[PDB]
């Protein structure tokens, strides 16, 4: 039994939520932030990725080289990723250290210089990134698969945002996003590891205490999406392995089936030809496309957002003459879920879930990465008590009624990149998404 | 039939003392009279490999097991066609006919069956 | 961590308040001790293979069953075998350990068709990166031997069934082995350890073939995959210092889209490389090493003269400031490398199995500007520098050259 | 070989009394003057190609005709492009000559299709012996650039078709061209050439990007194909007595199944291995090399051994009989060279070309033993001995055993 | 008709002053009511390509023009399945219609059939 996650609020309506671990020695302080890519229009896409940038360019205070210093000095390091629904800024340290992370983190969040000089400089990393992330075939799958799912949505938007954007992000739109959005009832200040939480309530109330509240005070994690089945296709003959992902329109962090989702996930499972163990693993799929080497990997995954969330496979294979094979028996195996799945698969899956669920927070960032994930999500830190009690109340019908409704004879987003020359049309891949014997 | 099955029954056979009496002696006038040693094979030749557990378990062979085993087939190959048999050191002797595959296939085999059941396994 | 011993097995746990454990075996048996070259690789491999009372596929069956998950690694001293568990688990995770120890069936088939080629896909996956190229490389110029054999198994040097079968009967042994408990109580461990690692041979303590020799020389290893340069420095005396100094000296940047104010990292100032100082300590013999990766092997070899320049700069004399920088982020570092399972369970091993006492991050020492610029001065002149040149290797610099 | 000019063309001739010529193009454009590694190389496998008025093919089919022969090779310091043919064939073969310096098409598909991939099956034969593998590490070691270029084209390095036009609009050029014609009328061939080469370019001589630089070290190979090991000394003073020197320490047998009587012939006593004294006189610098190949990895290391110890012996002091058999073995070295038509047309070439006058085999200076002694007592004493292993490189000798 | 054929003659009209003065604009009018451009086609992408001789050349294509032909022709077996024509800038406007593929098919030919001619001489 993990120590009580102990959460208080501010009068703004900053929410401070802390979890302590005597054993270590070091702490991870940081800001999660219910705003991120998606709060952006298509004008100013780009601009909460631009601002991650220039939070570290120099402060009001402290310039770039006095920022760096201060950190160095500390002996810890900073960190801070911008996704589509929630930004993060942390900063690992000592637990002596604890304070002076949490002094700098207010002042590059609230008193950014966001100098012009700087908003010129980093318009050029930016624009190089943007023809670096074609090596990253991971990413490029998977930003192109959102794109097409949610097609002329702003979840379908990148987060680095489109060249046009990039070079005309201006210090005033920089500045309007972060005063829309960086509002103290959509901020979580998060601790753990070597914490005091009555410490920690008393650096917000003398740091975080001047952020603006928003007319509008919905709760953590409020959102309508409309998901298209669609294809993209990236050949390119020249690369040896393809990279293919399969989704269905999934489930968001607050829908009824979001356990039943993870447990029909766990049931096909995740497979790597390099990991000694994984060909003695108990997934249908995983046997097939081991026996068989249909493939260097597959990752199956089930992702969630506020309102809407995407849950398929995704593979990698050399065997380019059967990938028409590999994703035959991939979605007959998403057919089963459907078709066959019994208290067998089901119960063996809860199993491996009951703990992988915990296993996931190892060190200090991994749990503050659970704790501000779940607060700015959830508007709470579920108690691994619930959590067994929700999986455990996730039955074989449950699985076979959610997969007959998201999964069966339903549309599927398909990206391919590589040489994909064996991927059948839409059509044939979708298909697969019946059987005609059922 | 399963090698399994055939090793494991024979054991069953070869534990009884009564029934390893009456048995043992049968089975080697049956070898006696089946004749596969006069071709010079050893009795693993004879099993039927076209199975993915038999391509297995002859892949996992030693090489010199391995290519013994080819010349012993030629060389069958080249009795049968010509209606010969085989005559002095190309006999296969009682003390030669030895089990070299038998330990391969099991092993195969036993990792099959184990599989099949834990595929079948129900959480309690 | 409670350090005891059970039957004749050193046994170090530290409860805690956590759903998960983590138990490590740490065997003597890395690849300083090797007997052939890649041995100690394989043998981290062949775990969880086939044992007489459980097959590898039962046993991966289970694990699912439990949520349990396994962790191995191969350094130059230990192999280290770990599964993370939930705490109620432990009887189990102890009694596979026992099974694997005692009862390993080492079969031809499971080496050509399991092992091997997991241990070829894993050396495959680290060689992506040049800078593990060029640091192991720098190991082999610096060491020879001893610790300077490779860590991986190579497709040049073949291991075979026997010697990996000869090199487990000399490590699976009481004198090689310690185990390692996260979030275990403590006596619950000493009792099941106990009874089930009871059987296992005594043997002896495995030993280096032959003194550590230091040697200096170049290493140029021509890939098409990528660029990298590692100025390393073989250390006859290992000392603490060098830890602070790798730490001063730094190379990595500490926030986000930034070069970080480490003399290093402001060498790499107007290209597209990456530094990395750092220090091994290995009991009798160390190496401090300085790794620049890149793209162009021009901007490697800028940095690189940059590189040497600092600690040149660093030996004359540092600031106050700057030893405090040092003291602070060496802290970090230790801190760290107790948190992180795969790291703690190393420290510990070496405590229990070698008997060098763990240094706290709470006791790491505050070293003085005087020491740290003479730690650096003692580098800058050394007898023996090694340079291990990866990728267009016409195009990167020489020992000569800096 | 009467030595004159025909348009600004050197050219050497010699009558003799036989049906067959031997002309011979001697290019300065070895890989020493490549701008790129291993253009020379790609340059001489682009001879002969299609030129604008004569394809590849019809060469070929024409040269069948003839019963002409095509030789072509690439050294440090030159490109050879030979031909065989019957002496009345003169006219047609100076005319191939000149088709190929003034317009070859370099094509792209040429380059892909034909010209590359026998570059590359020409270094794998020549990399299947170990020896030559080591002996090609050494220069690569003792000079880096220049003689330290890779004379063939390797995969790691790819030549463009621009970087072979480029080069050979340098080296096709009549500052950078000598004819030498084996039984070839001279009052002929200069009428000839005169003729036919009298439109290519004047051009400049082709220089060696930077100075010659001397270096020591190490160069470890590991391959499958053998084992061999280089002992190099280079030398800064090119002197003709390493000549007599390599000869005298030798290393093959003078017979058949002997051993032979020469020092580094009788370290291989007891073993299966074979050790060849070599010295490479490049006029501005040299290396003499002591090459041992064989099978076992062991007994290569103990003939090295023996190799270091001979040297010293030698430095020590030679016999009267053996400074003799050093004299009659360098002289006979000398006749072969001028006779084998490879090494003739570069003899010849390096005095037209540069203006180093050969010296005839009747004129091969007899050194003392005085002399020998002081020879190999400066080999002793280099101050940069180059080791380069081939094969398995952690078990054959490192610069620092020997 | 090898492509050298229709090279070579269309070089004697062009030569003659007469000849290329009625054929030239003929030509041009026979290519625009072809209506190839109007599918964002060049001339050369028509050429049969199922022969020795025309699967050499394609191979010698620099990479560039090599994909960029392959799009074209993706692009033009679009618009055909579709029953549209080419817009705006898909439409090859007669300074794009370049003749990229010509020189590597007349020196393919230009071996293939030296070749020919040279496995039949005879020595005189």
């Amino acid at each position: 039994v993990s120590p009580k996650t102990r959460t208080s609020n501010l009068k703004n309506g900053l929410t401070i939520a802390s979890e302590s671990n005597p054993l270590v020695q070091t702490a991870t302080v940081g800001v999660w932030i219910d705003a991120g890519s998606r709060n952006e229009n298509a004008y100013n896409n780009g601009t909460a990725h631009f601002f991650e940038h220039l939070a570290f360019k120099g402060t009001d205070k402290r310039s770039q080289h006095q920022l760096e210093l201060d950190i160095e000095n500390m002996g810890g390091h900073l960190n801070a990723y911008t996704s589509r629904e929630s930004t993060v800024y942390y900063a690992k340290s000592f637990k002596d250290d604890v304070p002076k992370s949490v002094e700098i983190l207010a002042d590059i969040l609230q008193h950014s210089k966001l100098a012009e000089s700087a908003i010129d400089r980093e318009r050029e990393v930016i624009t190089r990134e943007l023809e670096e992330v074609n090596k990253q075939y991971e990413e490029v799958v998977f930003d192109h698969l959102h794109a097409t799912a949610f097609m002329n949505q702003p979840l379908g938007r990148t987060i680095l945002g489109p060249r046009e954007n990039i070079q005309t992000i201006t210090n005033t739109e920089l500045r309007k996003f972060i005063t829309e959005n960086y509002t103290a009832d959509r901020m979580v200040l998060v601790g753990a590891g070597a914490v005091d939480h009555d410490a920690l309530v008393e650096l917000a109330e003398k740091y975080f205490s001047h952020l603006p509240s928003s007319q509008s005070p919905v709760p953590l994690g409020t959102p309508i999406p409309n998901f298209v089945g669609s294809e993209v296709r990236l050949r390119d003959d020249t690369m040896p392995v393809a990279h293919i992902a399969i989704a269905v329109e999934g489930v968001s962090w607050t829908s009824e089936d979001y356990y039943t989702a993870l447990v029909a996930q766990a049931i096909i499972g995740n497979y790597d030809r390099a990991v000694g163990t994984s060909r003695h693993q108990g997934s249908r799929l995983s046997n097939i496309v081991s026996e068989n080497n249909l493939a260097n990997s597959f990752q199956s995954f089930s992702t969630s957002y506020s309102d809407t969330g995407l849950w398929g496979i995704y593979l990698t294979s050399e065997n380019t003459t059967q990938i028409d094979d590999l994703v035959h028996f991939t979605l007959k195996e998403w057919n089963r879920l459907s078709t066959s799945v019994s208290n067998l698969q089901v119960e063996r899956a809860k199993s491996q879930l009951k703990a992988g669920l915990l296993l996931s927070l190892d060190g200090t960032t991994y749990v503050a990465e659970d704790i501000g994930r779940q607060l700015t999500t959830l508007g709470r830190r579920v108690t691994p008590a619930e959590v067994e009690a929700k999986l455990e109340a996730v039955t074989e019908h449950d699985v076979r009624a959610w997969a007959q409704k998201t999964l069966y004879d339903k549309d599927i987003a398909l990206v391919g990149l590589g040489p994909i020359e064996g991927l059948y049309d839409y059509n044939r891949i979708r298909n697969d998404m019946s059987m005609m014997r059922w | 039939a399963s090698i399994t099955s055939v090793v494991k029954t024979s054991e069953l056979i070869l534990k009884s003392p009564l029934l390893s009496k009456i048995v043992v002696p049968l089975a080697k006038t049956y070898v006696k009279f089946s004749g596969y040693r006069q071709l010079g094979f050893k009795m693993n030749d004879l099993i039927i490999e076209e199975t993915p557990n038999m391509q297995l378990a002859l892949r996992r062979l030693p090489p010199t097991e391995s290519y013994d085993r080819v010349y012993r087939l030629i060389r069958a190959t080249q009795f049968s066609l010509s209606h010969k048999l085989a005559t002095g050191n190309d006999i296969t002797k009682p003390e030669e006919d030895d089990h070299y595959l038998i330990p391969y296939i099991l092993d195969v085999e036993a990792e099959a069956f184990e599989k099949d059941a834990l595929d079948n396994l129900e959480v309690v | 961590f409670s350090t005891a011993e059970a039957a004749g097995v050193k046994v170090a746990a530290q409860d805690g308040q956590s759903p998960i454990s983590d138990l490590s075996v740490v065997l003597r048996g890395g690849s300083r001790y090797a007997t052939v070259p890649g041995v100690s690789h394989i043998l981290e491999k062949f775990a969880f293979q086939n044992t007489v009372p459980k097959s590898a596929l039962r046993f991966v069956r289970e694990l699912e069953l439990f949520g349990g998950k396994l962790y191995t690694h191969t350094t130059r001293e230990h192999i280290v075998l770990r599964t993370q568990f939930l705490k109620q688990d432990l009887p189990y995770f102890v009694d596979a350990f026992a099974n694997v120890l005692k009862e390993t069936k080492f079969q031809q088939f499971e080496l050509t068709e399991r092992v091997a080629p997991v241990a070829e896909l894993d050396l495959l996956k680290r060689e992506s990166d040049p800078a593990f190229t060029a640091l192991e490389a720098a190991h082999e110029v610096a060491f020879r031997t001893g610790l300077g054999n490779s860590v991986y198994a190579q497709g040049y040097s073949p291991v075979t069934l026997e010697d990996v079968k000869e090199f487990a009967r000399q490590v699976y042994a009481k004198q090689n082995v310690a185990v390692v408990g996260n979030n275990v109580v403590p006596a619950d461990l000493q009792q099941l350890v106990g009874t089930a690692f009871a059987d296992l041979q005594e043997g002896s303590k495995v030993t280096q073939a032959g003194t550590t020799t230091l040697h200096g020389g170049e290493a140029r290893v021509r890939t098409s995959t990528g660029n990298a340069l590692t100025i390393a420095l073989p250390i006859a005396e290992p000392k603490p210092v060098y830890h602070a100094l790798a730490s001063f000296l730094g190379g990595p940047a500490s926030m986000p889209w930034s070069v970080g104010a480490s003399p290093l990292a402001q060498a790499t100032v107007g290209t597209h490389t990456s530094v990395k100082a750092t220090y091994h300590n290995y009991g009798d013999a160390g190496l401090f090493a300085i790794t620049i990766k890149g793209d162009s092997p021009a901007e490697i070899s800028q940095v690189a003269h940059k590189a040497v320049q600092a600690l040149k700069d660093t030996g004359a004399e540092v600031t106050e400031e700057q030893a405090a920088r040092a003291y602070a982020k060496s802290k970090f570092a230790a801190a760290e490398a107790f948190e992180n399972p795969d790291s703690s369970a190393s420290v510990i091993g070496m405590e229990l199995l070698s008997g060098v006492s763990r240094i706290a991050p709470e006791n790491v020492q505050k070293f003085t500007p005087a020491e740290l610029s003479e730690a650096a001065a003692q580098l800058s002149a050394s007898a023996k520098p090694v340079v291990a040149a990866v990728g267009q290797v016409h195009a990167l610099p020489f020992a000569d050259e800096l």
